[PDB]
């Protein structure tokens, strides 16, 4: 799982770059 | 006004205050965006009146270092290679470098693929730059908006006046009765879900012991209990409710720093501030021409849109010399039915719905002490009922509010609270009514796309779809092409997308408009909620592929074309419409602009001893204010007649008022205008200064 | 000078107006306006105001 | 008519409610019935109709810049707690439905009653006080609707053909209830050019000369019209006996027919034929297939082609710049020009690519809304975007809004929006200050004879004669010398009189003057009154809104200080 | 020639300007008689009945004003100009 | 569930007439409404003329000799031709004229079943000098057919196909106002407009409709036994 | 040629299409419109139209051993199904102690007054807390809002709710043309009805057929 958060409904992404750094 | 208005309250950058600019003092040139806010505060995101560009928002990535300046992260390219270890820079460190963008095309190994990257360097100034001279690069391509910013999905595809009334208008979005999260949104909503505080996290680990609606029970694998109460239905500071709803199944495994609990606004731990509607984008008979919005009966019926809003009105018993106000049941010259909801105490029983005008508190002044008139004393004389040395001030239910009496509360003197300095016992009332949406609510979508409901029509006009379900909202087109946002028609398309669910052609091979298409992606079952991030999401090839493969319906067919245009049938007319019409989802919310707020009506009222005009205020049905330009419009037309009747016996001469609000009473012809009081005074006035003013007829004769 | 006198120099104006002992006339909406009659314009003027009506003398009731 | 809410027309008429709920005799005394309204009980609401029945009330939305802002409407009543507002009073009022708010005023005495109810009814002031021109005419989806069905297809269904040989000639139709049968039938597209005979609408004024021979024209004959049934459907709502109009309904086209609607015919008439024609739009609107997906939005075919050629065109000004042959201001200089020069080149094949079925080309081509540039940068490029002085930024944004903006393009592309944003509020209360002393000024300007009798005029210049041959109407006559009531008589070359002294202008005599070869004519205006207050109507010139000679007792001063003062928020600038 | 007219805007406006000698005037005129008309009914139970009756026939719950200008359309009533 | 009774009144002219049915259940105004325009534009029978067949025509371009109308204008006055017919089968019937002067419509001499019912119509302007024959077939249909649709069956040398209203009814349009019924006032008045042709009135082919749609909405009533209250 | 025109009946278990041919050109769409704004709004059902939860004095609470808030709760009763016989207002039970979820299924009707998805989700119950209910009936047709118990002036334990007794769901029609050039020109009209499993397909257009024979009654005769 990508996402930190430990059980987040999850979303799939239109995402192109990975994220370096957690908001 | 809901989870993430408090989040944006807290993260704002103002201006003003004591101990900084003024308003007026502040020059047109910091009120416009600077070069060097990239990055640290939000260009989009500002308030829309008279402080615009003097209350910014904090950025997403940006934190704030000792001295008080404000820090965005980078990484570090050191010869053309992206290092994994980032620099926290403020806005005079940035200057000295050169800052590439986060679409560059990296390598696995982080090597330039490009021989030039685009760049910022010193203050406004962007360049191409061979890949040596390159020494930063930016966390995320969306690190130069706010947290209200990025939850706008195809933001890049809006226009900024658009972007900033979609902004501004998200943290005035009331909370349903209901949540659901957003067919298509930004990966944002969790995060700042989570963050803004208003749902309850798990602090640690371990196995739900007992779900109530009240409290969760959680045992820790440590053997310690931590149980986290709900509260349920709290009147927030805005007059919206504030409700957390165990999440959660009972019995279940829980990680440490997971959500618990459902806030206001929230589904699943997810920033909902709406519902998903089917709307179809065409003019339909003039009923949402000029930006009003045409509802189809189906959501009133359905509660799709209904809210819960939470009064509280407040009586006290203060000490005067004459006495000692009390509240207390029986109150002179006012029938038994109208008491019986009032209990002995003096304060109404809870769950009784209160219609305006009704008692809420029942409380009586020590009567000033004059007196007793004889016309008074005959005609209490006749029935024998004393007008006490009592007064009544009862505390009453203003007009235009309803519901129930959920919950009163009461300080004393005796119980120890804390009072006020001469007031013995304080009462407040809650009173909770649950609004159906209706003709002037306002909606909006997210691109800023406001607009009030103009109609309902009822479930069986709405044009309707070839399968049969008609649609919820119908949004005119000459709003789209005009306010130059076209977020709304990709939104619409997309989320049709994510209704439907889709399978891409994988089996031949994976077509080309879908290479970059992440593989989680390929194929999504109905109703899949997908995530457009700000500043990379669905590219246009991409979207367009993913309308070629929704899911065909249950019935067997598929309903909207490789265009994203359906086929619509007329609900009263029965034949199909000549053209295919767009149809889809979209993302709407129900505003805080609600008309049962926003009406005041007033025939007479209560006036003011000393400026002798109608008293103002909405809280009191205050008169509405005529200033000079709509004078100035009455002499243009040549009203001499209405406009001396406005500026006299409507606000100001006391003899008018009475002669006219009687003359109508009686049912005579109202006394034709003449010469305001307000002439004798100035007369008054002017003969105090030693000045001598005398009026000359025709002839020449004073008067 | 009633009209001079809203605007600016309220005691500046009334001195120059009460040692000429000049008097206005009330042509002009913004006097007119501030003595609070009725101003002459429209329905306003008197060759409107003062209008008598009659019913036809042709007119015979039943 | 307006629409009230019930429950905010219960509160303002109270008092008389009070009156025939006493009258009734359902209340024992008044004072009790007062009561009985503050619970409302329901036996109000039926008193509550008779109350309202013919009772007059004034709208009213701030900021009122000009006099239509605050008109009177005979209320209705209706549920919920919305004020309802008729379509055609938002170019006046200038109301979106997005939020706005609205007073109501309720005129009291008889006085005031009688003058809400002639002086400022809505369906009396259908022309703009400011000029000449309807304000309360078709707008802004009625617009598409009435374009819509005036288009002509070529090439349609059912549309007439001629026969040659064997075959029979199709497409002719004895009347216009069996055209709507056959499309209705289907056979029939309400837009093909098709051959009627029509009995009940009057010819045109060119054909009606040769078919009648002048003799008139009469409600039963029947001429053999040539058009598309969506002409004569239109044909049907504009007042009888009015020549029939056979052109595409742009709304230039629809301006032109109501002036000429508003200036030969009663005020109930255009009253009237302006209602059939916002009914008849919008049910076409609908019909009229006008949506917005992002099929529609088209990028034009040879953008790329474009850009590179700009581009590297800049980047040789670059080049020159490292030379040092152009200084930095000039190299700025020059750039602006380039893109300037690009952004237009993509503008016009953006025009050219689009066809014309296309529903972003014709919302805004058929002046409904919108305008061509918006539609240039949402499938084109956005175009050099300025700063926070107002400046160009030398940098071009180069992405439409329909592709997405890179964040660098969209960062730089704030300033603009937010400035405007920012200058517009302001402009709005200045323009506000601008209308105040226009006020006080000329308070004192009022029509106080009807004729002073002088001789004075202005010269007014009708037309220039093109040196090569006969003239050319001037541009804005319309402006210059319309309303004028002519100053002398206008004499010709030869010895006869074309118009008279003291007779108002039209485009009629105003035709008649410019065919008579006389280019100047001497005016008789407010600038040479010889009265002691104000100005005397014979040499004020016909009024604006009426359409008449100016009333005895109007306030010419506080209705041209509105005019000049309310488009000044729409005022921009792009030394001096 | 016009469709019939409806509520307030019943009689056409301009039959009404007809009568009246500028626009102005028709709204003292109509709103004097209509004054006169509201006395009647509260002269006609006791005292001086110097003011003529609604003269066109008024119909059930009319307004004063409303008779009025129904009444200045039939030529019924005369006006004397200003001074 | 019990419902108030409608009532429909009848504003007449000539051949025109405004009907109006309040009060209405809310939301029937377009229920009602344009099932019933239909029906009285496309249900109740009619006779109408289907072909012409002129005599010296050798093909259509070509004007009659010795007319002033056109072969377009002859065939529009015979598609006015108000025709009743009791027979199926496709009646034939002549029209001779001579000399100078007009040729009207009560001037064709029709055989039994066949009654013409404006016979002041007029169909050419006739030179002087010459004699007109024209054939026309009569036949019974519904609504509006096309003659296009009808073409040539088979075929002929001097065939004219003519659009056919097989219909009484000519022009009917409605409207949905709000009328207040009660305190509720969301109750519905639909108002009809017919105008007809001359042989039949529109007092009566609105019942003409009325009964063929109480046939057609019968069978779902046939289905089972559900009542519903007056 | 005219035949007389009959409707063809498919069978599907809640949801049933109709054929009805041959009809007048044009005449397709306009029928089947009127059939499905009939079926939409006008047929007779049955709802709940007030509840009274035990412990409970309005909606905005909670009770002690629930999981939700009464709230919550009656938005699950909104999607009872109910279909009753008798005519006037009915009282139906509901009590659940202890452990467990509780479902539709569990309600004690009176006779005649079936609930027709007894398995559907009210509410779940932890050990600590017992559900009592009692419902009340009442047959009507269309929409009907909650505020209408109100003014009948009831006790203060009493909550009104909100009514929809609309059995019919999900109602379509397409229309299938023979548009040829000789006298075989007829429209055909195919409807599609779906209901909640409270009456049949062909029972709601029964219904709706009586309706509007019944407002054609008035509206056909000579005038
Ligand atoms: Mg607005
Ligand atoms: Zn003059």
């Amino acid at each position: 799982s990508n996402n930190s958060v430990p059980g987040a409904p999850n979303r799939v992404s239109f995402a192109k770059l990975r994220e370096p750094l957690e908001v | 006004n809901n989870p993430l208005s408090g989040l944006t309250h807290k993260r704002r950058l103002s201006a003003l205050g004591p101990g900084g600019l003024s308003r007026e003092r502040a020059g047109l040139e910091v009120r416009d965006v600077h070069p060097s806010h990239y990055g640290r505060m939000c260009p989009i995101e500002t308030p829309e009146g008279p402080n615009i560009g003097l209350i910014g928002s904090l950025s997403v990535y940006a934190r704030v270092n000792p001295f008080g300046f404000i820090e965005t992260p980078y990484r570090k390219v050191v010869d053309g290679v992206v290092s994994d270890e980032i620099v926290y820079l403020t806005a005079d460190e940035e200057d000295r470098h050169v800052v590439a963008q986060a679409n560059s095309p990296i390598d696995a190994d982080g090597r330039f693929v490009e021989p030039r990257v685009l760049v910022r360097r010193k203050a406004g100034e962007v360049e191409y730059v061979p890949s040596s001279e390159v020494d930063y690069m930016d966390v995320s391509p969306r690190q130069m908006v706010s947290v209200a910013t990025a939850m706008i999905p195809f933001l890049e595809h809006d226009d900024a006046n658009r972007a900033l009334m979609g902004a501004n208008m998200q943290r005035q979005a009331v909370p349903l009765v209901r949540s659901e999260a957003p067919l298509v949104g930004t990966g944002m909503e969790l995060r700042a879900a989570i963050d803004a505080g208003d749902v309850v996290v798990a602090e640690e680990s371990g196995v739900i012991e007992e779900v109530s609606a009240d409290y969760i029970t959680v045992m820790h694998d440590n053997g310690t209990r931590r149980t986290y109460r709900m509260r349920k239905f709290a009147r927030s500071n805005h007059g919206t409710c504030a409700n957390q709803c165990p999440i959660v199944d009972a019995g279940d495994r829980v990680e440490a720093g997971q959500v618990i609990a459902d806030g206001p606004c929230t589904d699943d731990g997810e920033m909902a501030l709406g519902k998903n509607l089917l709307v179809a984008i065409m003019p339909w008979e003039g009923h949402n021409y000029e930006d009003a919005i045409i509802l189809s009966n189906r959501l009133v019926e359905e509660d799709v849109l209904t809210s819960i809003h939470i009064e509280e009105h407040e009586i006290d018993a203060r000490d005067t010399k004459l006495g000692a106000e009390e509240i207390t049941r029986d109150i002179p010259n006012i029938s038994d039915e109208v008491l019986a909801d009032l209990d002995e105490r003096g304060i109404v029983r809870i769950g009784a719905e209160v219609r305006d005008g009704d008692i809420l508190v029942g409380k009586v002044t020590p009567k000033g002490e004059t007196e007793l008139t004889p016309e008074e004393r005959l005609l209490r004389a006749i029935f024998g009922e004393k007008a006490r040395e009592v007064r009544d001030t009862s505390l009453k239910v203003p007009h235009g509010e309803s519901g129930k009496v959920i919950g009163i509360r009461v300080f004393s003197r005796e119980d120890e609270d804390e009072l006020p300095a001469g007031v013995n016992e304080l009462v407040r009332v809650y009173v909770a009514q649950k609004r159906k949406i209706s003709d002037g609510d306002k909606l909006a979508g997210r691109h800023g796309n406001k607009g009030v409901i103009g109609k309902i029509l009822p479930v069986e006009d709405m044009p309707f779809l070839a399968d049969g379900t008609p649609v919820d909202i119908i949004l005119n087109t000459h709003g789209v092409p005009r306010r130059m946002n076209i977020g709304q028609i990709l939104e619409t398309h997309l989320g049709w997308c994510a209704h439907s669910g889709w399978k891409v052609d994988a089996a031949k091979g994976v077509p080309d408009w879908a290479a970059r298409l992440p593989d989680e992606l390929l194929e999504a079952q109905p109703n899949a909620i997908v995530s457009t991030p700000v500043f990379d999401g669905a590219q246009e090839a991409e979207l367009q592929g993913l309308l070629s493969c929704t899911l065909p319906n249950r019935d067997g067919d598929v309903l909207v074309d490789a265009d994203g245009k359906a086929m619509l049938f007329d609900g009263r007319s029965g034949e199909p419409f000549p053209y295919p019409v767009t149809v889809g989802y979209m993302y709407i919310m129900k505003l805080h602009h609600l008309v049962d707020d926003k009406i005041h009506a007033r025939s007479t009222g209560p006036y003011s001893m000393i400026t002798q005009q109608p008293l103002g205020g909405k809280a009191q049905f205050g008169g509405q204010r005529f200033g000079e330009m709509e004078c100035w419009a009455m002499q243009a037309y040549g009203a001499a007649y209405t406009l001396q009747e406005l500026l006299t016996i409507k606000s100001d001469d006391t003899v008018g008022r009475v002669k006219v609000y009687e003359a109508i009473v009686k049912g005579e012809n109202i006394p034709e205008p003449g010469i305001p009081e307000s002439f004798k005074v100035l007369l008054k006035e002017l003969q105090s200064l030693c000045l001598n003013v005398e009026v000359l007829s025709s002839d020449g004769a004073a008067i | 000078w009633l009209s001079a006198a809203s605007f600016q120099e309220t005691t500046r104006v009334l001195t120059d107006a009460a040692i000429n002992c000049r008097s206005d006339k009330l042509n002009g909406l913004k006097e007119n306006v501030i003595i609070g009659k009725l101003i002459p314009a429209g329905t306003g003027i008197n060759r409107y105001r003062n209008i008598a009506v009659q019913p036809t003398e042709e007119a015979r009731a039943a | 008519q307006c629409g009230l809410p019930k429950l905010m027309a219960l509160e303002l008429f109270k008092p008389f409610v009070m009156k025939r709920l006493v009258d009734l005799n359902h209340a024992q005394n008044i004072k009790s019935a007062k009561r009985m309204v503050e619970r409302q009980r329901p036996q109000v609401w039926d008193v509550l109709e008779e109350v309202i029945a013919e009772h007059p009330v004034l709208l009213n939305r701030a900021p009122t810049l000009h006099r239509l802002g605050i008109q009177a409407f005979e209320p209705m009543l209706v549920e919920g707690k919305a004020i309802q507002l008729h379509p055609l009073v938002c170019e006046a009022f200038n109301a979106d439905f997005d939020g706005d708010q609205m007073a109501v005023h309720l005129p009291l005495s008889a006085e005031a009653q009688a003058e809400a109810r002639i002086l400022m009814l809505s369906s009396n002031n259908i022309l703009s006080p400011a000029s000449g021109r309807p304000l309360a005419m078709p707008r802004l989806d009625m617009v598409t609707g009435l374009y819509y069905l005036t288009t002509e297809v070529p090439g349609d269904t059912g549309e007439y053909q001629p026969a040659s040989g064997d075959h029979p000639e199709t497409g002719v139709y004895s009347s216009p209830a069996e055209a709507i049968m056959a499309a209705d039938r289907g056979v029939l597209s309400v837009r093909a050019k098709i051959k009627v005979r029509l009995t009940q609408l009057r010819p045109p004024v060119e054909i009606e000369a040769e078919l009648f021979g002048h003799s008139g024209w009469q409600p039963g004959d029947a001429w053999m019209a040539e058009t598309t049934l969506g002409r004569v459907m239109f044909n049907e709502l504009l007042p009888l006996g009015y020549p029939f109009v056979n052109k595409q309904m742009h709304k230039k086209v629809q301006a032109a027919i109501i002036n000429d609607l508003a200036e030969r015919y009663p005020m109930i008439v255009v009253a009237q034929t302006v209602d059939k024609l916002k009914d008849a739009g919008f049910y076409w609107a609908t019909r009229s297939g006008v949506t917005v997906s992002m099929a529609d939005v088209l990028v034009p075919p040879r953008k790329k082609e474009i850009l590179d050629h700009y581009e590297e065109r800049a980047d040789k000004v670059e080049k020159q710049f490292q030379r040092g042959a152009l200084n930095h201001d000039e190299r700025n200089e020059a750039l602006v020009e380039i893109w300037k020069e690009a952004t237009d080149e993509v503008g016009q094949a953006l025009r050219e690519h689009y066809p014309d079925d296309n529903p972003i080309i014709t919302i805004v081509d058929s002046g409904a809304t919108g305008n061509f540039t918006q539609t240039r940068t949402l499938a084109g490029m956005k175009g050099l975007v300025t700063n926070p002085k107002g400046e160009f930024i030398p940098r071009p944004v180069k992405s439409s809004f329909r592709e997405g903006l890179t964040v660098l393009e969209y960062f730089i592309n704030t300033h603009g929006a937010r400035k405007g944003l920012a200058d517009t509020a302001l402009r709005t209360a200045d323009s506000g200050y601008l209308t105040r002393r226009l006020v006080d000024v000329s308070q004192d300007v009022i029509v106080r004879e009807h004729d002073c009798q002088t001789e004075r005029g202005i010269v007014v210049e009708l037309a220039e004669r093109a040196p090569d041959g006969t003239l050319i109407r001037d541009p804005y006559i319309e402006t210059s010398a319309y309303a004028r009531t002519l100053g002398t008589d206008a004499v010709d070359e030869a010895g006869n009189v074309i118009v008279e002294r003291g007779q108002d202008l039209g485009d009629p005599e105003i035709d008649a003057l410019l065919a008579a070869g006389i280019t100047q004519v001497k005016v008789r205006s407010v600038l040479t009154c010889a009265t002691s207050t104000g100005v005397c109507a014979t040499c004020y010139g016909r009024s604006m809104a009426t359409g008449k000679l100016v009333d005895i007792g109007e306030a010419v001063g506080i209705v041209a200080a509105q005019s000049i003062g309310e488009p000044g928020t729409q005022l921009t600038m792009r030394d001096i | 020639g016009y469709d019939t007219p409806l509520g307030i805007t019943n009689p056409p406006i301009d039959e009404l300007l007809d009568r009246v000698s500028s626009k102005y005037a028709l709204v003292i005129y109509a709103a004097k008689r209509a004054r006169q008309i509201n006395d009647y009914y509260n002269q006609l139970g006791e005292g001086i009945l110097e003011y003529v009756g609604p003269l066109v026939e008024p119909g059930l719950q009319e307004k004063p004003l409303s008779i009025a200008l129904r009444e200045i359309h039939a030529d019924l009533l005369e006006h004397t100009e200003g001074e | 569930l019990s419902q108030r009774p409608t009532l429909s009144e009848d504003v007449l002219t000539d051949n025109r007439s405004q009907f109006v049915i309040e009060p209405l259940e809310p939301g029937f105004g377009y229920t009602l409404g344009n099932s019933l325009r239909r029906t009285l534009l496309s249900s109740i029978p009619g006779a109408a003329v289907t072909s012409i067949r002129i005599d010296g025509v050798l093909h259509e371009f070509t004007t009659v000799p010795g007319v002033k109308e056109d072969v377009t204008e002859i065939i529009l006055n015979l598609k006015s031709l108000v025709v009743s017919s009791e027979e199926d089968e496709p009646v034939t019937m002549y029209l001779r004229k001579q000399g100078p002067g007009e040729v009207t419509a009560g001037d064709i001499v029709p055989p039994a079943g066949v009654t013409v019912h404006n016979p002041g119509m007029h169909i050419a302007t006739l030179n002087d000098k010459g004699k007109l024959e024209v054939e026309l077939v009569v036949e019974r249909g519904r609504g509006y057919v096309p003659a296009v649709q009808n073409r040539a069956s088979g075929a002929e040398i001097g065939r004219i196909p003519v659009d056919s209203i097989y219909s009484p009814v000519l022009k009917v349009t409605y409207k949905v106002d709000a009328t207040r019924v009660e305190q509720r006032t969301d109750f519905d008045k639909l108002i009809l407009d017919v105008e007809t042709k001359n042989s039949i009135s529109p007092r009566d082919a609105l019942a003409s409709a009325g009964k063929t749609l109480v046939e057609l909405f019968g069978l779902a009533r046939e289905l089972n036994v559900e009542a519903e209250g007056i």
